[PDB]
């Protein structure tokens, strides 16, 4: 059967359709093991209060639109609890839960590829050795792209898609943890996903673990008023938090 | 003939295994 | 000491081979592995997940991603085709794909091969395609009639969306290269209409079809050599 | 084991069994591919299959025979001088250790987002005569970590290697080779990184910030000679029980810089190996 | 005779490998070995004795002894900041220290830490300061109230002492390079005053603290390199 | 054992166990260490820790990898003459065998009072052709201790070595590299020393007193020749089976004289590694 | 086995037992040879024999010491120039595996229709001194499957060998010398075809349709040089492991082109070894 | 390690040696070995299967066929004689046969052999021909009966027609080169009438003969060695 | 001495033996 | 591959072991 | 050391013995 | 190791014992 009921807090998410879930690389998310550790004190694991179904800023599905991301560790990092954890401790770990929501009718015609994806270490638009900067791989909810414009002055990423904005050809991006959009059988999609890195507990600030990203292939297309939107709204779901290293407090940026 | 480490350390070996 | 008699091949260099040197730094205890979710042990593996295909591998299309999408038209005519590529997997629009990019790193390939199509279309949309593998032996058909004659699957749009197209193993040879042969030509695969794309009222009537291929149990590589997807007419900076 | 791993035949494919016809109900060959998973269908399903028992190893088709291969990933060089020995930065080398100063080697990896091995390495020093005589021409190669007196010019005192490592060649004798472990720090070598040095807007951010193994300096012996000489002391590695973990796309696009993934030519309006086709219909 | 092959590696040398030798001088029975009290067998030992530590790290100080002591003043304001250094065991103040002087040995280091002050101050004298780790993440902070935040410990001045303050391991990677990196930036260390520094009485009203680092059981160093602390811009006569 | 050691797990250290909160009597993070002892305090006792299994040994923190590297402590140079061969004292070289004469390694020991060990030596002749041709050159390099017939020019009659050792090298064949025990006298090597010649206020006083192992003079054979050279015959050594007590804190300011502790520039107002802050407030 | 195999007795002969005369009726001195097979008649048969016992063996008669010989099959050529270094097409040789390119060999194999094997390999580098002195050469020997980048001109990329096999020999180091499988593909080495291309009346007809184990490229490293050279890297090859079916007719006439059979001289009316008798009547 | 002595023939390289050489495309599964109708193990085999001899080794005759047939004639005298050919294997009209092709590769021979003849007469034909081998030690003779003298087979032509002739071994080396001397010569076989050819009624009268030449299991060479009967006085091209 | 295959492939060992 | 002092003197010898 | 016929051949090994 | 007199002779050896 389709139907699909999630409960992560306080919060709970229902999908009266959907294409099955996946779980990245198999592994379903947890907290760590006093193996694979390093670090010495007794991490915080704020439950519930902090690991819940937080909802970000939509979207509006173009026939001009070209594609969007939004970076993990980073997308929360105004999530009330989570994304104060974060700013307060050094070492941050957790995983995620991706919800998916994007509906119009069986009248409507369009597809969607997402995918999640560890280390996106994106290119520069502009040819060189300079790397895209921080400020802007650190949008926040809001995401990235979108089909945007911006100065050629900032250290700036490739709005590029079909390079996989890392060149690597789209397509064998489905190598990556993924499903689709497609308007006819779908209604969302579902990804849940654990913490990889070569270290048990990352800084949550300088590094984003997974990079999301959803991609338009087949264009929209109605035969309605474009009076009607459909928008992509995205709902994500830190699972397993676990933070440590507890001090004074970052700053905002 | 194998599995003589002539060398100590064990970054040192030949091509690992199968399985 | 041990009357010793120094071989033919003594004190060569081989980029291929299989012996032991002494350590550089005795005692390192690295850093222990931690666990990490996902770790691969076979390309294979890779082989087997199916990733798109540019298949659109037409003019301006190209640069773009379209050039992964078919739009399955109107078709005033019946019976009419649609696409065609041919199966010898190092060439374009093949060759790119997880598998034909990494093909390109053997020199012989064999076994069975899996091509998948998905219906971008509507829900109310309806239609039936005739997709089929024509073997090494002849010409790219240029008619249905003749093409339907090889191995084939009709396919029923519906409720369902995927239809998965096995490409058999038909071969004379246990082994097929990997680079351009005449002889080891692997055959051609097409799709053409079955009945039409019927929308009711109100729904576009051009609609998209993306493609895939993934491999099959069947499957496997063998004698590795370097790639020709990839020329680095560099140097590489700083 | 022995046969089975001198026969090379560890890693066997199934064989296709034979098959007949089917009128029947469930339909394999349909999946919803948007599942994100992968279709499980095979001939046998499809087809009216026969039976053929197989006999093809995956043993070469293991990440330990797809990376356990020398690759050349650096070629120093030193275009001797006789007229000012020593000086500052001089008829010594120092090059940065890791990879991507090289292709076809960096492509492959890449392949793959995590990775770990011991590294196995071979030298080859090649001594161009642009003199009358050469005769003996003694070489040291010293690796050197991080925080550690790297050779202002020649002979420093950085080459007495009282606790490094240096590798001594000879004209004569063969091609010294070495190997070494997983170095790094942490569980594993980053084939990437979403990182930065830090918040500073100005801040470093790529696969060059979590490798930094320091540098590897040469140096030619043998002191002040009369026919000049230069030499090219090539440089292949091999990874030797190696790991890996996530997996992702090739790369298409002729790199760019040294580290970076950048894609971005001098007009080039950019290049990738895809063909085009005047039509689908026909291939 | 055994048909040998002659491996790339050969003849070489490596000033680290593990080879037998002729001996020189065959039958020579060395002198024995006589009891000596005290003998080493691993750096750590070392590793865990206190050394003091330089600190007061300024100007004219510094080539002469005070360059030790740190004096605990009067303090017009309160909540008053004391001295800070960081972490990063190669970093003057701290490399110099027997820990740090070794640490420069190799490229890796790992664990906790150990700082531990000393009162200097006289009997009837009190005081309490807080001293505090801040952790590899911002900056070194401004305030006490920021500060204490993070890991600390209070210390009370008394009959006492002594106040030693640990280090824990807080770290991504789990380990750390010994050689300056914005990455393994271990953090920094601060001292304030809690209270003050009373003295009845005719006592003087300024006095010093001394600092030492050894090491924890955590400890542990890897990857042996040449010092850095350490450039002989010689030669050495006779 | 192997594993153990072919894993370098011999020396492992302790995890750090889990901790609770206390509201107790004894504080174990005031200690007095006038008493001149070390503190033993922990992470589980200063804080709230959490539960590691550790993984890191101590191997390469032993006196026998933190000593047992090959460094350069001596390079024996003969820039021949063929115009007067033979003569006295020339075309062979005698150098006085004990380090000092060399850094870097000299400082490494010094770490410790008394010391001992079994010398493995590595030779690394390095012709310079200063000629249009050198060929064949023969050399020889023969250990000799004290009371023993120091040659006066190149064929004394001590190149008989009749009982004395002299190890050959021709031009190709590898590297020569012998060892040697623990040689002296008493017990161990005197890393330093207190004591004097004798009463003589003109007597010497330094670690040079308990050690003068005599000499080594190379020496190459093969005669007269046409073209030039001139020859680096570098020196490395390696200490294997090593032992120690007591120790001591390391040397921060530029040697020196040979033997001795002197520390003393011609004005350098003397200079140490230690850096100059502006504030002990910020770092 | 041992005694047998190296005494060298494992395939012996029989003995010609002894006979007495026959005054009877089955003649087995009469066969009808049209039956296309091969008489069966022996000495015991035809005369009155007498008892000898043998002692050859059939050893050396055997596919593999009639086939497992080293054999010329190509000599790389290199007229370095210094001129131009690089450029394109120059230094560096790329000849298409198989033999055919050389005579003896090829004739001795062709005795068989099929055949299959693992091929030994060895190199001879000669280097002939064009100068007034060569020293140190490197070179890299290079093997190319198909569908691979071959070198273009010396210093492509594709000498980085990431995932290809390169020997490298060096002046001193004894001769190279590696093996290798059964390559092809399927079950055996086509010793000759009667296919082709395809149905195109201007297709390919011949065994090199079914033989194309790609390509060979050489290459000479160590870069520029003063005193010039030319080097002649001959090859040799060994079957080991060898296998044989069905058996053939040899070859009489001396061959033409590459691949083919073709026999036809520029006008030789053609030749073959027969010799011309006077007469039958006297040999 | 292993003190070693290096022995002279060291570093040398023979056409003729057992030795391994490292791979070089390691687990290289090669194809399997499929079934094969006809596969051999020993020349010897080939060396038992009767090939044609040219034996009509006649001037405008050998570039033709013909130069293989013997034509059986009128023959007016009687006791007449047919032909005669010299038994050391190496020599034309023997060495171009697959026999002698091969024998040619070689240095020592041995054992008897077989010499074939066939009638491709009529069959109302008749005849009665005596062949003869002539050992080793005097000259082809020039008569019949000094030829019956020695070793001989008359063969009654009829409704068999073929007769097989063996030449046993007479030689005092057990062993003979293949090499054309003068020491290891092996003798003549040579051929006359017995009776005649009578042919009744409107039949030809001259009829050919066919002869051949197999081993006998006494057979076996030895010292293998390069061929005689081929230079390549080319090259080969492309 | 023999059968010491001291390499790991089997295309790579001495001349086959006879039976 | 151990303990094969394959020289007389104890002099000569790999490093010494661990305990 | 000996009886180790390296070689395969008879007519290679050393000296014979002398019985 | 020892005792592998690799040569025949006696008078080709290595430096005698003690006793
Ligand atoms: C990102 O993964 C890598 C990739 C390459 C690498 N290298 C391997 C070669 N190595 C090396 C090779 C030769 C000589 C010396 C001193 C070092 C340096 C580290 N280390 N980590
Ligand atoms: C103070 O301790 C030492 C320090 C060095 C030393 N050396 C070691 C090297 N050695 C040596 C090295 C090479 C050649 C010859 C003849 C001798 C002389 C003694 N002896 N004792
Ligand atoms: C038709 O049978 C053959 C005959 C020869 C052959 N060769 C053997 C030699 N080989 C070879 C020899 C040396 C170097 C390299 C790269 C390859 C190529 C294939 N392969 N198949």
């Amino acid at each position: 059967d389709r139907i699909m009921q999630i409960t992560r807090g306080d919060s709970t998410i229902s999908s009266d359709d959907v294409a099955n879930a996946v779980v990245g690389y198999g592994v379903w998310p947890h907290y760590l093991t006093p193996q694979d550790a390093t670090a010495i004190n007794k991490p915080t694991q704020p439950d519930t209060s902090s690991n819940r179904f937080y909802t970000l800023e939509s979207k509006h599905w173009n026939g001009s639109s070209k594609g969007w991301w939004w970076k993990l560790p980073d997308a929360l990092k105004d999530m009330g609890i989570f994304g104060e954890n974060m700013y307060y401790h050094f070492l941050g770990r957790s995983g995620y839960t991706v919800h998916v929501q994007c509906n119009a009718s069986k009248f409507h015609q369009g597809t969607l590829l997402v995918a999640m994806i560890p280390e996106h270490q994106l290119a520069s638009a502009k040819h060189g050795s300079v790397t895209a900067g921080y400020k802007l791989t650190h949008p926040g909810e809001a995401g990235r792209d979108v089909s945007q414009e911006r100065d050629a002055s900032l250290r700036q990423p490739s709005d590029d898609s079909w390079l996989n904005f890392d060149g690597t050809l789209l397509g064998n991006l489905l190598i990556f943890p993924h499903q689709f959009i497609n308007l006819r059988s779908n209604n969302s999609a579902t990804l849940i996903v654990p913490y990889v890195n070569a270290v048990p507990m990352d800084s949550m600030l300088r590094h984003n673990n997974w990079c999301l990203v959803i991609i338009p292939i087949s264009p929209l297309r109605s035969e309605t008023t474009s009076s009607n939107i459909v928008p992509i709204t995205v709902s994500i779901s830190p699972m397993c938090a676990e933070f440590s290293g507890a001090r004074a407090k970052n700053i905002k940026q | 003939y194998f599995n003589i480490n002539y060398f100590k350390d064990a970054a040192s070996s030949g091509a690992s295994r199968l399985d | 000491g041990l009357p010793v008699y120094i071989t033919p091949g003594s004190g060569q260099f081989m980029t291929t081979d299989d012996m032991q040197s002494p350590c550089a730094l005795p005692w390192y205890h690295p850093t222990k592995e931690i666990s990490i979710p996902g770790e691969v042990k076979n390309l294979i593996e890779m082989c087997q997940v199916d990733t798109l295909i540019p298949v659109n591998n037409v003019g301006n299309n190209v640069g773009n991603v379209s050039m992964y999408t078919v739009q399955l038209g109107n078709q005033t005519g019946m019976a009419q085709k649609v696409f065609s590529i041919k199966v010898d997997i190092t060439s374009t629009p093949l060759a790119t794909t997880l598998i034909g990019e990494i093909a390109s790193y053997y020199t012989h390939w064999t076994g069975s091969l899996r091509f998948s199509f998905m219906f971008c279309g509507t829900a109310n949309t309806t239609l039936k395609l005739l997709l089929a593998y024509t073997p090494p032996g002849i010409d790219e058909p240029t008619t249905r009639k003749d093409a339907m004659l090889g191995t084939h699957v009709v396919w029923d749009v519906g409720l369902q969306s995927t239809i998965s197209l096995v490409v058999p193993w038909v071969s004379a040879s246990h082994f097929r290269l990997t680079a351009d042969n005449k002889y080891s030509m692997a055959g051609y695969i097409t799709c053409w209409y079955q009945t039409n794309l019927v929308v009711p009222p109100s729904t576009p009537q051009t609609a998209d079809m993306l493609c895939f291929v993934s491999a099959c149990k069947d499957f496997c590589l063998r004698m590795a050599r370097d790639t020709d997807l990839h020329i680095q007419s560099g140097p590489i900076e700083q | 084991n022995y046969i089975d791993e001198v026969l090379n035949e560890v890693l066997v494919v199934p064989n296709i069994k034979e098959s007949h016809h089917t009128t029947s109900n469930s339909a394999p060959l349909l999946d919803a591919a948007e599942t994100g998973h992968t279709s499980n269908v095979q001939p046998e399903d499809a087809i009216e299959t026969r039976y053929v028992i197989t006999s093809q190893t995956r043993d070469e088709m293991s990440i330990e025979s797809f990376l356990g291969r020398s690759g050349c990933v650096h070629i120093s060089r030193i275009k001797v001088d006789y007229t000012d020995y020593n000086g500052q930065d001089i008829n010594f080398t120092k090059w940065k250790i890791t990879l991507q100063e090289m292709a076809q080697i960096r492509r492959k990896f890449e392949l793959f987002t995590y990775v770990r091995f011991d590294s196995e390495i071979t030298l080859v020093p090649c001594i161009a005569g642009r003199g009358d005589d050469i005769g003996h021409i003694v070489m040291q190669y010293m690796y050197v970590p991080p925080g550690a007196p790297i050779p202002s010019k020649r002979n420093d005192f950085s080459w007495q290697s009282g606790t490094n490592m240096s590798i001594f060649w000879q004209h004569g004798q063969p091609f010294p080779r070495f190997s070494i472990p997983f170095l790094s720090i942490a569980s594993a070598y980053y084939m990437f990184y979403d990182g930065y040095d830090g918040d500073n807007t100005s801040s470093k951010y790529g696969s060059v910030v979590t490798n930094d193994m320091g540098t590897i300096c040469s140096r030619i012996v043998t002191e002040k000679q009369k026919l000049s000489v230069v030499i090219t002391t090539h440089i292949y590695h091999k990874a030797k029980h190696t790991k890996a973990w996530c997996p992702r796309p090739p790369r298409a696009v002729p790199y760019t810089h040294s580290h970076v993934t950048n894609y971005m030519p001098e007009t080039g309006d950019v290049t990738t190996a895809i063909v085009r086709r005047n039509t689908i219909t026909t291939a």
